[PDB]
């Protein structure tokens, strides 16, 4: 029914340590699988940390929460998904100063609100900075996702996909240089091919079916009209249906409805464009004045969609047909074409001018590669948009989170108070990220972490990180394991205040 | 057909089952044997209340599933031609005839003999 | 530590339960292995017997209740649709790795290092397997030692040779100059009332439905094959009209002048046949695939015409390429640039039904395989060792290298591995231990079916050296190393060059398993 | 739970491991198949109580009758009964020798098997034995028909084969089924089991039977026609009654004088209809269902003979031998489903109106053997003692060849396979002997069941065989141990019956060796 | 699993025979008192409630209609022996 007491805040570290537990493994490119059990008797061997907790039924509501946060990351980052859950699970896996210590939970939150300005001071000491005019450096920075992948080979191509994609939609004259993927960046997949045919088209390709063969195959200077409302006779505001039960009355509405569609119909045409594109859909005696006019009939365009194409060929918004001006054109156009490409109708209106967006053509022999290809390139262009905002590398393999627990160790020595236990504790909950990729290595883990914090002590805190593969000390530049700093600052901004929320909770009450 | 669930009584304890069925409607009309003889009461099936201590009327109420006990009824439509007042001195006479004949199946005589004998 | 209507194995339990899965699946499936195997039945619950030894089917079909073992199920789906063969020696490879590579995890060893001691030895193995494979040619007396080799195990040793004249005989027929070979061209039918040992070649093409008629030629030496997609029975009015009757009688007037479209159609089969060898010791037949009226039967009978109708799909495809008649649809557009050619056309007669065959053709590319047998059952074993022993012909005759049989190569790789150090890891060479004795799980489930010792057995043919190159097999009758080179024992390039690739990926995801989690069950 | 289950991977199909021996308990189930009908072997063969699916009582010793009746669910066992039904074929005897022979060899396979030899050596030793059977069988053969077509010769051989079925009736069945198969012969490979019909009557005994030519039906002639040579005969399952339209064709009865009209419309309906009959020239009416009163006199009225045939059966007969169909509705006039026959007459035979359809002009192999009986029981097993005896001589329309019986050829045939697998070196030698030792159950199982000791018979077999004395077979007595000359006692066996009997049974036994395991499937 | 009579229900051998021979006993045993002019009755009362009481062999087998296959094969007896003579039924099965 209801939790009170100690057992609330001893409650939330067992659920979170749980769904942590079996992540665990899950962490790094050697990382191990798992099974899931289908209530039919299916099993689904996959090893990502996105699939696996998304499919588990957990029954406590706070471990709903470390789920629902994770979600959230992934839509900003889709990198570092697993490390979060890790290092939340680890920073609330210490109960001896929460409960048997008998120190009130304030006074902990504090020690983990002073110890978050202090790990994110440190990696910007330790960061390094980033030419993005180079497309050979910004290469072995997203071969971190290519990696252990198919597209393996084509990874010289798949690098130049996202870069100048993210490149175009980004505006730095804003002052905030703001990137979105999900409007300007929007990818479409072509069938038919193979891995190497897939290009970034310049333009806004709009996958409407060809519904009438007469229509604009190959336009040297297109023409493109945008108005948001349908070709319909006009109703009245509402939406009762008009029935006519005599035969006389049924010519009067018949020659308003071809009157009105005809009248609309013919000041789009007086300037002569080669296509109409509507917001709303269009209706059958619509079309027959559009294939009349020898014009590709477009609609169902959303407004992302349609602003977009605006500022490609110069069009003009329109509420209604009837207020076209001649500011609406489609000058400066490409090309137009209408030609089915791999058993399906397209729409390139693609040009020479760079409307703040694009549009990724993914070619490919079979539906099974095509899923493959696409997923692929998705986060590659995340961490192009990473990079470009922060253009920052910190040293990975585990070498960012041992170089900021050297740091809050000794800070802690000048800390007096109560306070410094717990601030210690983070330090030591940092080397869980090392830990696991030792373990999935199957080299023994006192052995090597022991050495590895003799050299941070010593020698540079920016390298001697933790080969995964080999599972020996490396330095990390001499591989290419550095990360953006915008996903590690994300991620420990997100660990702590997670574990800051589960303390806060001390009771759980049922009631609406 | 209907050979299971099939009552059967056989043997000699058929005999002494058939004359412990017949004493119990004997026993029951030897009351009210004579002028002085005790009543009976009968409650009819639609509710009706009479008395009457006349044999020939006891037994066309008693309703009775033995089978022997039904033989015992169809005695009074015989009789009533033509006595029509001792009918229970007859059903009284049956009733010891039988009850004597018991002490005799334990000496070992056979049913029909004992027939002969009356 | 788990959530409530569900189960987790946090500790190394979970991966000894799967290799208790792949342990139970490999003693079902050894019993089958080799010519001398036993035999599995499978009962459908409807009273339907099968027996068949093919390793695809014991698995495909039959439903295991156990949840992992029936994800090893899946994968030799995938393994016969690339080779066709190997499915039985497939899954007895992957027990044995789990086997093996239990002794070594038991003693503390993580699996990601035996996992890598896997890959390093495939390499190994597979360019080992480059000098074994022999460049030799292709003629008829190595497609036979290929045929006989794949045949013997899926039948009881008795039509072996019947069947080996059949297959071997197909293949060579439908590719000539290097052409790539389709295993499409070649058609299986199944008759009944006759013994097993009467399967013979056919070649042309077996039908379905034949000629009703009492004046229906038995046999036509020659005659000229038209493709029609017509039909000739009663059709509707093809003008614009309609149905105007005043009785039951007048309706049916109507059906003489809608039969007049037809009927003016069957006359000019009639003429296209007068005109082009209308003569003596010539002959016409109607391949039509839908139906045709009593009536117009009658009057293409009388001309010598054998007719046909209620046709299938697949049955006028192979028509069309072998006959060369052009599918007509109208008889408007009737002309004899669509005639075909044919050779004898006869109708064997069943005990029950009535089969045509348009045999003898120049080149039709097109042939057929049929089989008899006295029951149902029988008739769907042997259909599966023809296919099973086309696969093993074709893969031959495409890939131009064989390598020997009889376990000679899975020993010869197993001296290879062992005398290898690593190349990659010091304790890598664990996993390549446990790979060598895997691959010798194959000479010893054949001593076992043919009833000889499993230690004896392999201790002789592995004591087989010598300077030059020796290649040594279990011999199932005698049991002494035999060579399988020189008894016309021979297997697929690609077949064994699959199981290397294939027993490495499945036996390393088995172990990479570290929990075991119940979604939604 | 842990422990698992031992070998059930799949569907919950029941398992046996290793120590439990899947093999045996196959043949334990085959094995149980082989008693029940051992003790029906022979003349004195027990015989068997067996209720119908459709409660009725049933009392036969014949062994196909108890398979179908009996129901048999296990998949190792149909394989036997799958032989019996080819037993059936090229054949019509052997029955009761492959559910005892392909036990017997289960039966011995279960010593061998426990020895330690391999399954795959005990399926050679027989393919190997069983190829010696075929070319010693040949030299067995003592006697063989005259081919004199004489009914002396003819009803001699039938003593065998009617023996074990009917007993008694030996000699009388014997020259009744012998009068019928001579009159066939004469055609050169036209002889077939069908064109033999029985048709039995309930009447006093089997010795009041006869033999009578062309087609005898027990139903008399409804008619008055007594004989005609018309063709056409057109044969209806519909009885006749009142004719009804498929349409609707509602009849509304409401005064009496409406009554009289739509009765009298029967009589000119039925008259419409049996007209259109004798337009199309057809004398001869078959009626599956019942016949009207008023039917009978215009049967008369255009001289068509009328047949009335309750059972569905006897119109199937019809359908397949003169060519006439039975139609659906009313005496529809279709000249083309009619059928052919060149004498149609009615006679009596046994003090019984019996209808006779033959060909006179044309030869014909058509017959019919009429048999009586008190018991509808004990006559319907009649008719199986004809089948199996018109069989046997339909396996001597090829060559012919007898040889002994009474379980005399399979002692003489133990005897020399025993001397190969003696000379034959190797582990074959040990499936050899049981497989020889085989032969031995027949003539244990024909001495069990006439109450004679088993042993003292096989004792005695071997001593008169030892000698070169052929021929010898066993005494049927129950007093008398000892045997007989076969020759000279007239019970022969046919050549092809023993040949695809052992051919047959010996596939069976060796199909079932090479199924270890039963595994259930689901579509 | 898989068995061979299902609910069958068969027997053989010794049993089988002895089994049949106590219920032929117990069919005699109703007729046995019955026979001769001086034999007692019986009383046989059907479905509808009426009792029949005679000492007739061949009136009272009729009434039984006894399940056991066994005991129909006496019944049927009796019956063949009316067609022939017409009495001695009680002395037939007895």
């Amino acid at each position: 029914k209801r939790e009170s007491g100690r057992k609330v805040q001893s409650g939330n570290i067992n659920a979170a340590k749980t769904i942590a537990d079996i992540i665990r493994t899950c962490l790094g490119p050697k990382s191990m699988m798992k099974m899931l059990l289908d209530p039919m008797g299916g099993i689904v061997m996959t090893n990502d940390g996105n699939a696996i907790l998304r499919e588990i039924q957990v029954q406590h509501p706070a471990a709903k929460s470390m789920i629902e946060i994770s979600r959230t990351q992934d839509e900003e980052v889709g990198d570092g998904t697993t490390s979060v859950i890790i290092l939340a699970g680890e920073m609330l896996s210490v109960a001896e100063h929460f409960l048997e210590q008998q120190m009130h939970p304030t006074v902990v939150i504090s020690a983990y609100r002073k110890a978050l300005d202090d790990m994110i001071s440190t990696l910007k000491k330790i960061s390094i900075p980033v030419d993005i005019s180079d497309s050979d450096m910004m290469l072995n920075i997203i071969n971190s996702s290519i990696t252990t992948k198919a597209i393996s080979r084509w990874s010289s191509l798949a690098c130049n996909i996202a870069l100048d994609a993210v490149k175009m939609v980004q505006f730095e004259e804003n002052g905030r240089k703001e990137i979105d993927i999900k409007k300007y960046a929007r990818v479409e997949k072509i069938p038919g091919g193979i891995i190497e045919d897939s290009c970034v088209l310049r333009g806004v390709m709009i996958n409407k079916d060809v519904t009438h063969p007469r229509m604009r195959r190959y336009i040297k200077n297109p023409r493109i009209v945008l108005l948001d409302s349908s070709l319909e006779y006009k109703k009245g505001e509402s939406q009762t249906d008009i029935e006519i039960t005599r035969e006389e009355d049924f010519t009067r509405i018949l020659q308003m409805e071809e009157e009105y569609i005809q009248q609309l119909c013919e000041d789009i045409i007086q300037l002569k464009p080669d296509v109409v594109i509507t917001e709303k859909g269009i209706s059958d005696l619509a079309q027959h004045y559009l294939m009349r006019a020898n014009i590709t009939a477009i609609r169902r365009v959303r407004k992302t969609d349609n602003n977009r194409i605006a500022r490609a060929c110069g069009a003009r918004i329109v509420s209604r047909p009837e207020e076209l001006r001649e500011d609406d054109v489609g000058t400066g156009a490409g090309l137009l074409e209408i030609k089915k490409i791999g058993d399906e109708y397209f729409t390139f209106i693609t040009d020479c001018k760079d409307p703040k967006a694009c549009t990724i053509l993914l070619r490919g022999a079979s539906k099974e590669i095509l899923s493959e290809v696409e997923r692929n390139l998705q986060d590659a262009m995340q961490v192009c948009r990473n990079v470009l905002l922060d253009p920052q590398l910190v040293p990975g393999g585990g070498a960012s989170e041992m170089a900021v627990a050297h740091a809050l160790t000794e800070k802690s020595k000048a800390m007096t108070g109560v306070e410094q236990w717990p601030y210690r504790a983070v330090a030591q909950a940092l080397e869980v990220i090392p830990r696991t990729l030792i373990q999935n290595c199957g080299a023994s883990t006192i052995r090597l972490l022991t050495s590895l914090r003799a050299k941070h002590t010593q020698e540079n805190c920016e390298t001697w990180g933790v080969n995964g593969e080999t599972g020996t000390l490396v330095d990390m530049k001499e591989l290419g394991i550095w990360e953006p700093l915008a996903v590690k600052l994300q991620t420990y901004k997100t660990a702590v205040e997670t574990a800051v929320l589960l303390l806060r909770i001390d009771d759980i009450v049922s009631g609406h | 057909k209907d050979q299971d669930r099939k009552s059967r009584l056989m043997g000699l304890e058929a005999l002494k089952s058939h004359i412990m069925a017949a004493k119990a409607v004997a026993n029951t009309m030897r009351t009210s044997l004579g002028p002085n003889g005790l009543d009976k009461m009968m409650v009819d099936k639609d509710g009706d209340v009479t008395v009457t201590n006349d044999g020939a009327t006891i037994l066309s109420m008693m309703d009775v599933d033995h089978q022997i006990a039904k033989l015992m009824v169809e005695l009074s439509k015989s009789q009533d031609d033509e006595i029509g007042d001792g009918t229970t001195g007859v059903v009284v006479l049956a009733g010891a005839l039988l009850e004597e004949a018991e002490q005799l199946l334990d000496r070992g005589i056979h049913p029909i003999r004992i027939a002969d004998g009356y | 530590t788990l959530n409530p209507k569900a189960e987790v194995a946090r500790a190394q339990a979970a991966l000894a339960v799967n290799i208790s899965a792949a342990r139970g699946l490999q003693d079902v499936l050894r019993t089958n292995l080799g010519p001398k195997g036993t035999m599995k039945m499978l009962v459908s619950g409807a009273g339907d017997i099968k027996l068949t030894k093919d390793g695809n089917v014991l698995l495909h079909e039959m439903q295991i209740q156990h949840p992992t073992a029936s994800l090893i199920a899946k994968v030799a789906t995938a393994q016969d649709d690339i080779t066709g063969d190997g499915t039985t020696s497939n899954v007895l490879i992957i027990g044995e790795l789990l086997k093996q590579a239990d002794l070594y995890i038991s003693e503390g060893l993580h699996p990601r290092i035996i996992t890598e001691g896997f890959e390093a030895a495939k390499e190994k193995a597979l360019q080992f397997l480059e000098e074994v494979k022999v460049s030799r040619e292709m003629d008829r007396e190595t497609l036979i030692d290929v045929a006989r080799t794949s045949l013997r195990t899926k039948v009881h040793a008795e039509l072996a040779d019947v069947l080996t004249e059949a297959v071997v005989d197909s293949i060579l027929a439908i590719k000539k100059q290097d052409e790539p070979i389709d295993l499409f061209m070649i058609e299986i039918m199944e008759m009944k009332h006759k013994s097993e040992t009467d399967t013979s070649l056919i070649r042309g093409l077996v039908l379905d439905h034949g000629a009703r008629h009492p004046d229906m030629k038995k046999r036509v030496e020659d005659a000229y094959i038209l493709t029609c997609n017509v039909s000739l029975e009663y059709e509707k009015t093809e003008v614009n009209s309609g149905f105007f009757y005043k009785s039951a009688e007048e309706r049916e007037k109507l059906v003489k002048a809608e039969r007049k479209f037809i009927e003016d159609r069957v006359k000019k089969i009639i003429e296209l046949k007068r005109k082009v060898c209308g003569d003596s010791d010539k002959g016409f037949v109607v391949i039509n695939q839908k139906g045709i009226d009593p009536f117009s039967l009658d009057a293409l009978s009388k001309e010598g015409i054998v007719a046909l109708r209620r046709a299938k799909r697949r049955n006028m495809e192979r028509l069309t390429l072998a006959c060369g008649g052009v599918a007509l649809n109208s008889f408007d557009d009737l002309s004899p640039d669509c005639l075909g050619h044919a050779g004898l056309v006869y109708e064997y007669t069943l005990g029950e039904e009535k089969f045509t065959f348009i045999e003898k053709c120049n080149n039709p590319r097109s042939v057929t395989l049929l089989i008899k047998g006295p029951n149902k059952h029988t008739l769907t074993q042997i259909k599966d060792a023809v296919r099973d022993g086309l696969r093993a012909v074709k893969n031959a005759i495409d890939d131009g290298c064989v390598v020997p049989g009889a376990g000679a190569v899975e020993v010869a790789m197993a001296e290879a591995l062992i005398k290898h150090k690593p190349s990659v890891k010091g304790r890598a060479q664990l996993g390549v231990q446990a790979f060598a004795d895997a691959l010798l799980i194959i000479p010893k489930v054949l001593a076992q079916n043919s009833g000889f010792d499993l230690q004896e057995t392999l201790v002789k043919i592995q004591a087989e050296h010598s300077e030059s190159g020796q290649l040594v097999g279990v011999d199932l009758n005698t049991g002494e190393p035999m060579v399988a080179a020189e008894v016309g024992v021979w297997d697929n390039y690609c077949v064994k060059k699959q199981l290397l690739h294939s027993c490495t990926v499945i036996a390393t995801n088995i172990l990479l398993v570290d929990e075991i989690m119940r979604a939604g069950m | 739970k842990a422990p698992g289950f031992a070998q059930m991977l799949k569907e919950g199909a029941k398992h046996f491991s290793g120590l439990e021996e899947a093999v045996y308990r196959n043949i334990q189930a085959c094995k149980e198949l082989a008693q029940t009908t051992r003790t029906a072997y022979g003349p004195n063969g027990m015989n068997k109580m067996v209720i119908n699916h459709l409660e009725k009582l049933f009392v036969t010793n014949d062994a196909a009758t108890i398979l179908r009746e009996l129901e048999v669910q296990h998949p190792a066992a149909k394989m036997i009964v799958m032989a019996s039904h080819m037993q059936e074929q090229e054949v019509g005897d052997g029955t009761n020798f492959v559910l005892v022979f392909a036990g017997a060899l289960l039966e011995l396979a279960e010593e061998l098997l426990r020895i330690g030899l391999s399954v795959s050596e005990v399926i050679e030793g027989y393919e190997i034995a069983c190829r010696k059977a075929h070319e010693i069988l040949p030299n067995l053969v003592c006697c063989s028909a005259k081919n004199l077509r004489d009914i002396d010769e003819v009803s001699s051989l039938l003593r065998t084969s009617i023996m074990s079925k009917q007993y008694g009736n030996e000699v009388f069945l014997a020259k009744l089924i012998a009068q019928a198969c001579v009159s066939i012969f004469p055609d050169s490979g036209h002889f077939n089991v069908d064109n033999i019909r029985v048709c039995k009557i309930l009447g006093s005994g089997i010795s009041s039977s006869s033999v009578l030519h062309g087609m005898v039906f027990k139903k008399e002639t409804e008619g008055d026609v007594t004989s005609v040579k018309d063709a056409k005969i057109a044969v209806y399952s519909c009885p006749f009654d009142g004719m009804i339209t498929e349409t609707k064709g509602t009849v509304l009865i409401k005064t009496a004088e409406e009554l009289m009209n739509f009765s009298k419309g029967e009589e000119n309906l039925m008259d419409a209809q049996v007209k259109a009959i004798a337009d199309t020239g057809a004398n001869v009416v078959v009626t599956g269902g019942k016949v009207a009163d008023m039917a009978l006199h215009y049967a008369n009225k255009y001289n068509i003979m009328l047949v009335r045939l309750n059972s569905k059966w006897d119109l199937r007969r019809l359908c397949k031998t003169v060519g006439a169909t039975a139609l659906p509705r009313l005496t529809p006039p279709v000249l083309e489903e009619m059928g052919h026959c060149d004498s149609v007459y009615l006679s009596e035979v046994g003090d019984t109106q019996v209808v006779v359809f033959k060909h006179e002009k044309e030869d014909g192999a058509i017959s019919t053997i009429v048999l009586r009986g008190s018991t509808d029981n004990l006559m319907d097993d009649i008719e199986r003692a004809v089948d199996d005896g018109v069989n046997t001589f339909k396996v001597l329309t090829r060559d012919k060849r007898l040889v002994p019986g009474g379980g005399a050829t399979e002692i003489e045939l133990a005897k020399q396979i025993t001397s190969y697998g003696e000379t034959c070196p190797g582990l074959e030698q040990y499936a050899i002997k049981k497989f020889a030792e085989a032969f031995e159950a027949i003539p244990r199982a024909l001495a069990e069941n006439s109450g004679v000791k088993a042993n003292e018979v096989i004792s005695k077999l071997y001593a008169v065989h030892q000698e070169g004395n052929k021929n010898v077979g066993l005494d049927i007595e129950a007093e008398v141990p000892a045997v007989k000359d076969m020759l000279e006692a007239g019970i022969l066996d046919t050549y092809l019956g023993k040949y695809w009997a052992i051919k047959l049974a010996t596939n069976a036994a060796v199909t079932v060796l090479r199924v270890d395991q039963i595994i259930m499937a689901k579509p | 699993v898989i068995l061979l009579k299902e609910g069958t229900d068969s027997s053989q051998g010794i049993p089988q025979l002895v089994s049949n021979i106590s219920a032929c006993q117990v069919i005699a045993e109703a007729v046995r008192t019955t026979l001769g002019p001086r034999g007692m009755d019986k009383l046989i009362v059907d479905g509808r409630g009426k009792a029949t009481i005679s000492n007739d062999g061949a009136t009272i087998l009729k009434l039984l209609d006894v399940v056991h296959p066994a005991a129909k094969t006496l019944v049927d007896i009796a019956k063949s022996q009316d067609a022939e003579v017409g009495d001695g039924t009680t002395s037939v099965t007895l």
